């Protein structure tokens, strides 16, 4: 598939959820 | 073996011994791993718009 | 949301006037806008490395 | 199939992706 | 062989050893390369557009 991504608004918190593989790809993004 | 946990218990003379263990230290090392899949490029366009590339290259 | 006949050019340049036309209709209203004066439009400039 | 193309407005650059005997035909025209 | 690993524990006279060993140094080098099946031109043109 593709990592979860979840977006609060209140905090500006980007929140990814995934494979350890695709959790890396969006911490180096 | 000990089950299926990497382990062998091997049991003969000592003369038999230090020699397979001598060629066990040569012919046996850990397996390569694999590359992978799947690679990211980051490209920080300085005269073009990275929307219209991006819709340049998708053919749209 | 008015129709103007310079709408797809590159570049432009007017100096004059502009009449604005708000006509309601059952098709679809008329809602443009004619310029005068002068009009320069210019579509699709390419340049070559020469 | 047949080969891709790509064309950019911004720098007048034709890119065509293919097979070499696809690629090859496009460079002669 | 030790497993699929490349490797090839190979056990005989010392005759036959320098002599298989002198074959294998002729007939045994590493395979060729597929070219590809896609490639790419770029063509900037100056005339048309």
């Amino acid at each position: 598939q593709q990592a979860t991504l979840i977006a609060d608004k209140r905090t500006n918190s980007l929140i990814v959820r995934g494979t350890p593989e695709q959790v890396a790809q969006v911490a180096e993004l | 073996p000990v089950g299926q946990t990497g382990q062998l218990v091997l049991n003969g003379a000592q003369a038999q011994l230090d020699t397979a263990l001598a060629l066990l230290e040569q012919v046996d090392r850990p397996a390569p791993v694999a590359e992978s899949r799947t690679v990211q490029r980051v490209f920080q366009l300085v005269n073009a718009s990275a929307e219209e590339v991006k819709a340049t290259l998708e053919g749209t | 949301g008015a129709q103007n006949a310079s709408s797809g050019a590159a570049a432009s340049v007017k100096s004059g006037g502009r009449l604005e036309i708000n006509i309601p209709s059952a098709a679809g209203n008329i809602v443009r806008q004619i310029d005068y004066g002068l009009n320069l439009d210019f579509f699709s400039p390419q340049v070559a490395p020469d």
